[PDB]
């Protein structure tokens, strides 16, 4: 009855889906060969006639080079091969290729597969969309998929975890274009968006886990931990259960402002765990610490508008309340005036799980804080300034105009982003 | 005779009701198998105020569990005392509530009333003499608040003569468990001013105070707070369930309490409460029960009665005791600190007593107060409402269900008039 | 965000007893109009007609005196 | 009847409170477990003046411990007789004291008063007939001097008719336990003059000499000093606790002593006090008791009677004795050294007697006297205060707490009024 | 519950941090591997959920060459690795680099450690700052760190055990410069600042301990003996318990004068203990001995504005008051007129502890004296001479003005000494 659908688009989408599913199988005792040696797996899986638990996910991409690694790996008995969707040619880091030229041939089969996947569902909670803004496939194809999903379902709730184009560390040069294009396209259709940045998670892995050379898999382990914490209350008991609609309602104040930060605590090494105590007050202080933000935004350049917290393990509601009251009394935390309230808290009795050969440490308390602050104006300003600096000269524009676009799409997107940053300015201004 | 039908709406209600039926059932010596295993013939006499006979001597409660997203029911349906309920008294919708008063009241609630009402009637007629209803709420979320009130207005018109209680847990002043809390609160209050006979208000925060200031607990869990709420809820129907030299029916408790039809908000407190170390020193006599209950700490709501004046009050003592001490004690209080009691009511307390204390004690009490400090809950909620409703924040979620706008102001004006009624009668 | 006085439970909610020695932020409690002006006073009533000053998308609609 | 509540506020307060409750407990034959193990019914007849009954027959003291920085409270709990106090009757703040009158009286006193008074009331109701209050202060420190006076002001407003008594340990003439002792003295004496009915002044200097010369002790610990003070405190309420052929309530003691509402600074002494050697030589007779008690060495305060004039005096004897001898001895004394006594009072001594001596003794006597030599302490104190205040040393510490200088000048004038009052009736 | 926070800055701060933290781990049976084979260690530690005790200190420095030794020394399992803060390069005996260039990008990194290190304290007394005035990190980062504390805490008590440039023995040429700039920066920000010179402790090692091969690890062992004797009342029972808040109040007359002297007695070899008896009167006599001062200042050229005494071991209070009385009878010792008082005292039943391989002797009496003498204007003046001596040619200044300073901060910091010099005479 408590069922969700997961969509991993682009390369980073499936790169993090692999981690999420290695997490879920291990957490629920599911062997890699589908079956295990109720109501606990039914959130992510489906039971066939005998024992087999096939996951209710979809891996969508345009490069065969990664879906075939998945098909040949140990996690090949899991998926219905019709879920792993690949294309002959890729989008080549081009929003126009991803949106107008290539993705419109496989949207039909992606949608009918989503239909067949949601048919067996009894009570559908919402769509998780793991996307990576900055690469043509990810950006354009997710925009197209979200428009189709909004016209099909509409009433359903879409969370989008979008690996966002980073300030300085960047493996691309054209991404300031497709980031603006993807935002202007999906803004009207996603129900909530969680931003997170490779630089911020690199800094976290550096300062906390003492790892100095993370090969894109530690970041995925961290994202898997985050989603497990976020969706615990769907498949695990505990006081103050919280689901997707409760999550989005008390967090998205206006139709425009739906982008939000993220954090996690504690996040430590197997020795600092053994040599620390990690009480709930320390955990919440570390969560609200700026240096724990999974995105490259400094919340002290703004004011919070709401926060959501999901405590796990040995946590008591009085301690949660006392720590939230201490945070309120603190002086370095600001709040926009029109929210005297501001915290949606939930508890789960299930501590966070650890993976064999992982890098985190076994703990008994953990917090995944998710706040909607008016400081992401700074990242929107960064992205707009970069798009500006480039489009002042019509750089790279011939690719986008040859692959089935025209010029007006750049102006629409830039004016939408200007309006969005003016929103983030005004709705925070106080009388 | 004097039967009672019981509702549990929302996640909070579905979890307070867990401990409640665990408390009452043990009080009558019935197992989670539903079979009676007590000793006295006193338990069997008024067992029918809450349960119904079944084949083989089982006793199922007269409860109704309703909730969107039945996930929380899967918990209680799996607990120790989860095997007593009838499976047809489990109403739920496949979708979720969303902490949104609108869809918990207009869209989704409406699709469940057609089923809920068939449930309440089929076990309102099995009562040879119905006394009243009682519900357990939470003014924060959508299911408890939204579906709760929508259920009431259906009940208020179907059975207007019977009595409807609401043990509604209200929001907390300093830490809010939800952000949309003030919107959900008033829109529910605007229903309780007109569609409720009695409404005990509780606060999870003041419950924490009693929990480690008096009980001196270490790791309080919601399972322990519900062991408090279930203690006062069980403390009301003692006169219905057990004999006593001065009984007090549920209806006579209201007429002695509310002077005007709108002031049906109370505040409760339980007595005695001691630590595991204090039971060694403190003695259990009526003068002890009467000071811990009259103190401004056992008030389970976050409202200090010393900032107002008592209109009336009550007390439901339990245990064979001297019925003079109770009479002269509650008299002595009104005389000593006369500043906190109104004048145009000479004797503003009612006192009952039951020969049957709690299962493990020898004397106990229970308190109900109708003070004018209850307006403090309404001032604090009124501002938190206007601070964000004048800005139109979080509001597009409510108009999404076709809700109007005057339904917000009318819900607010109704409050800001109720906050003045509590002040006319407070001549300070 | 503000801190409204929880009267009987207002003790044990200072910063000190919450293990916070960092010069507490009191403006969240002082913006309110409590009787005694401090944490322990009760606040004041209103008429409650609650006008709007803003259209649907934020963006204070009129010439409302605002801090830039 | 005639119940009494006991307060100890401060480090010195809480530490002498330990010995005082140990002396009394041994008087009535109760073990630190709280159970009773005496023999006579006299121990049980008037135990209620200090203790409260418990389940299983325990007797808990009617005491309150109030002090910031509960370190010294953790010690007295770890003590042998720490198992007897209710854990509820402890009031402590996590902050420091500062050896400062301001923050004791203004900042942190302000938050503890809310809970100290509720503790005071909840135990003052247990009394069927409240006799009065008694406190143990120490005018040097910060908690005692600051919290104590703030408590006494509140106590005097809530219960003005009763009798509040003080065993205040004043500063020493030559050695100074702290440096801001003058400021702590005057700011407390200015509070004592309006809000005290009886205030016996003790000084550690006098306690040291008695322990050195008379008791011949070699290592006089504060445990011994408090064993002295605990003895003289118990020696006052003997008429209350035990029968007597001429009993003397606490109220009539003040009525006879203080001729004027402002001359309530007494002077005490205990008898008999001998070494382990001389216990074999000297006898135990009333002439012996009165000869040692009138001496200028047993005066537990560092005031010299031979320099002033006795306004009134009092003696309290314990032990089956002859009541003609005491009346004769007190008259004989007045006639002999007549110059030390005022002339417009014909007979300026009162004399009680109790048929019950201390536990291990056979005859004992306790002395109280209201001399005019007490003004010397206030002259010495007022001189040190004006010397430092003329230069404003250590003053930024007091003014940092919202204090001003009128609160110092008011205090100094009020102490100067008191010392002139004592000078008037000292006609030399 | 009675908790403090110990900060170590610069090489000296860390070179003493090894000494003190070797002492406490020994004074509470704490093995160097964290765990041991309550309310005692809780002053300096944090018992984690299982076994280990982490110290609540922070070693801050810029050269990696000292903090890595701690990371490889035996005391490496102790410290939380994030507490030990170390940079790439150091300030290089330059006040600017420690104040403007390097210090500005690590303070907030230290603050986040201090922030999380102040929340786990349930009752905080104050910060303990170990400084090295005369270098770059100690004088530069230290002063910059205190101002960031004064805006973050403000009223909390911050002590400074700041080693100071000796008159003759000196391992620097620019140390007159970064000392002046240090004071004017810490003057308005530290609550009280103890002083001590490396030479004054060298002679102590020559006369008393008779060690002719002294090193710094022979001095840091003498400082840990002071603080262990100063914070005994925070963690050990004993009469006249005294905390830190009561320490600055009765010791700092004006907001400026907070530079104080220190002493200790006895200080003897292992064998002369078998040649002595160390009576309490002899100790406090040698405590006021200028030869036993830890600063090369001469008190017999000035007057005492206050004194503070911490006794330890087999001491009873009568002799403290007996012998202090004698010192006030002696005439070699003077006191400024406006403080007739001046002796805050303290006792502890826990004698000082001996370290295996140390050089002190097992004893049972000890005294740690701290005084605020006005003769501290002499050691102050020389720094104003050597600064003024070199500043006339402005030698070495092209380094300070090369790293973000201008001429203002030199004359600015120079006048304050002149203003403070006259302040040390206005009190006479
Ligand atoms: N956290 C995380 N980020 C990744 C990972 N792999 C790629 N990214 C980032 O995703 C962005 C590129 O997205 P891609 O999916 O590779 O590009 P695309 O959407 O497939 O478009 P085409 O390359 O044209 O097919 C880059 O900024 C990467 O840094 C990963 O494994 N983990
Ligand atoms: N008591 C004591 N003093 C020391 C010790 N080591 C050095 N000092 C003195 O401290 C002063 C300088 O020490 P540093 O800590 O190196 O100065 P700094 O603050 O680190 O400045 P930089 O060296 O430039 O980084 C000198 O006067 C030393 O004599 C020690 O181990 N014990
Ligand atoms: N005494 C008690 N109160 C609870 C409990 N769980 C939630 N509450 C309160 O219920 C409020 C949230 O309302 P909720 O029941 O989750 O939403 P609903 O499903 O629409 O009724 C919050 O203010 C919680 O503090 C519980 O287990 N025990
Ligand atoms: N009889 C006795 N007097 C004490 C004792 N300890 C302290 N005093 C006095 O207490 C005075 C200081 O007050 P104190 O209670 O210690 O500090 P406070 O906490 O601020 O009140 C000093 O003058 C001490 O002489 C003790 O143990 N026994
Ligand atoms: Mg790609
Ligand atoms: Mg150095």
């Amino acid at each position: 009855m408590r069922e969700v659908i997961s969509i991993h688009i682009g390369q980073a989408g499936i790169q993090v889906g692999n981690a999420c599913w290695e997490l879920y199988c291990l957490e629920h005792g599911i062997q890699p060969d589908g079956q295990m040696p109720d109501d606990a797996f039914n959130t992510f899986f489906s039971e066939t006639g005998a024992g087999k638990h096939v996951p209710r996910c979809i891996f969508l991409d345009l490069e065969p080079t990664v879906v075939d690694e998945v098909r040949t790996g140990t996690y090949r008995q899991l998926f219905h091969p019709e879920q792993l969707i690949s294309g002959k040619e890729d989008a080549a880091n081009n929003f126009a290729r991803g949106h107008y030229t290539i993705g419109k041939e496989i949207v039909d089969l992606a949608l009918d597969r989503i239909r067949k996947l949601a048919d067996n569902c009894t009570g559908l909670q919402g769509f998780l969309v793991f996307n990576a803004v900055g690469g043509g496939t990810g950006s354009g194809l997710g925009s197209l998929l979200l428009e189709r999903l909004s016209v099909d379902y509409g009433k359903k709730s879409k969370l989008g975890f979008t690996v966002y184009p980073s300030p300085q560390v960047s493996t691309a040069v054209v991404e300031p274009y497709n980031s603006v294009l993807s935002t202007h396209s999906l803004l009207e259709h996603t129900d909530v968006a969680v931003m997170l940045d490779n630089e911020a998670i690199y800094d976290i892995c550096r300062r906390s886990l003492d790892i100095e050379r993370p090969t894109y898999t530690n970041l995925n382990r961290l994202i898997a931990q985050v989603i497990s914490s976020l969706t615990a209350s769907l498949r695990f008991d505990g006081a103050l259960n919280v689901d997707i609609t409760e999550f989005q309602t008390n967090l998205v104040p206006y139709p425009r402002i739906h982008f939000m930060l993220s954090s996690y605590a504690p996040i430590i090494s197997a020795e600092k765990a053994y040599h620390e105590q990690l009480s709930v007050a320390e955990i919440t202080n570390a969560a609200f610490e700026p240096a724990s933000m999974m995105v490259k935004c400094d919340p002290r350049h703004g004011k919070y508008m709401a926060c959501c917290l999901m405590y796990r393990g040995d946590v008591v509601p009085k301690d949660v309340n006392a720590s939230v009251a201490t945070i309120k009394t603190k002086r370095t935390i600001q709040f926009v005036d029109w929210c005297p309230t501001g915290f949606k808290c939930g508890i789960n009795y299930q501590p966070p799980t650890v993976v064999p050969g992982g890098d985190l440490a076994k703990v008994q308390r953990a917090v995944c804080m998710i706040s909607n602050s008016t400081a992401i104006g700074e990242i929107f300003s960064r992205l707009d300034h970069k798009f500006d600096l480039m489009y002042a000269k019509r750089a790279f524009v011939h690719w986008y105009v040859g692959e089935g676009m025209e010029e007006g799409e750049f102006s629409e997107a830039r004016e939408d982003l200007a309006a969005l940053e003016k929103d983030f300015e005004e709705v925070g201004a106080e009388s | 005779m004097r039967e009672i039908v019981h509702i549990q709406g929302g996640q909070c209600g579905n979890q307070i009701g867990a401990k409640f039926w665990e408390v009452v059932s043990d009080e009558h010596g019935i197992d989670p198998t539903g079979t009676y295993h007590g000793d006295s013939d006193l338990q069997l006499e008024r067992i029918n105020v809450y349960f119904n006979e079944a084949t083989g001597g089982r006793y199922v409660p007269r409860a109704i569990l309703m909730d969107l997203e039945p996930g929380t029911m899967d918990s209680v349906r799996s607990g120790p005392y989860g095997q007593i309920f009838r499976p047809d008294n489990f109403v739920f919708g496949q979708t979720g509530a969303g902490n949104n008063w609108a869809k918990g009241h207009y869209t989704e609630g409406a699709e469940l009333i057609d089923s809920v009402l068939d449930v309440v009637r089929k076990e309102a007629e099995s009562c040879d003499c119905l006394q009243g209803f009682q519900v357990c709420h939470s003014l924060g979320g959508g299911t408890g608040s939204g579906m709760g009130t929508l259920l009431i207005s259906k009940i208020r018109e179907e059975y207007p003569d019977r009595m409807m209680l609401t043990f509604s847990v209200v929001p907390s002043p300093k830490v809010s468990d939800t952000v949309v809390e003030p919107y959900n609160a008033t829109l529910s209050v605007h229903q309780l001013v007109e569609n409720a006979d009695e409404c005990m208000v509780l606060d999870n925060e003041a419950l924490y105070d009693i929990c480690f200031r008096t009980l001196k607990l270490t790791t309080p869990t919601f399972g322990d707070l519900n062991h408090l709420i279930s203690a006062v809820m069980s403390g009301i129907t003692c006169c219905l369930r057990f004999p006593g030299q001065l009984n007090a029916d549920l209806r006579k408790l209201a007429v002695n309490l509310i002077p005007f039809p709108r002031l049906h908000f109370f505040m409760v407190g339980f007595t005695p409460l001691t630590s595991r170390g204090s039971q060694q020193y403190r003695a259990l006599t009526v003068p002890e029960l009467t000071q811990q209950m009259w103190d401004a700490k056992n008030m389970m709501c976050a409202a200090d009665p010393r900032h107002g004046r008592y209109l009336t009050a009550s007390a439901l003592f339990r245990g064979r005791m001297s019925t003079k001490e109770v009479d002269e004690q509650m008299l002595n209080v009104q005389n000593k600190n006369s500043s906190y009691f109104v004048e145009w009511i000479p004797n503003n307390v009612k006192s009952s007593v039951c020969d049957i204390p709690p299962k493990g004690l020898k004397m106990s009490a229970t308190f109900i107060g109708n003070s004018t400090a209850i307006q403090e809950m309404f001032k604090r909620v009124s501002e938190q409402f206007t601070a964000m409703f004048r800005r139109k924040a979080f509001l597009h979620w409510y108009t999404g269900e076709g809700m109007d706008e005057m339904e917000f102001t009318e819900a607010e004006s109704n409050m800001n008039d109720l906050v003045s009624e509590y002040q006319q009668y407070q001549d300070a | 965000s503000r801190s409204y006085p929880g009267e009987q439970v207002e003790h044990a909610f200072n910063s000190k007893r919450l293990k916070n020695w960092e010069v507490p932020a009191v403006d969240k409690s002082q913006a309110i109009s409590t009787s005694t002006g401090t944490r322990f006073g009760t606040l004041q009533p209103r008429s409650g007609r609650t006008q709007f000053i803003v259209d649907d998308n934020g963006h204070l609609k009129s010439g409302v005196p605002k801090l830039e």
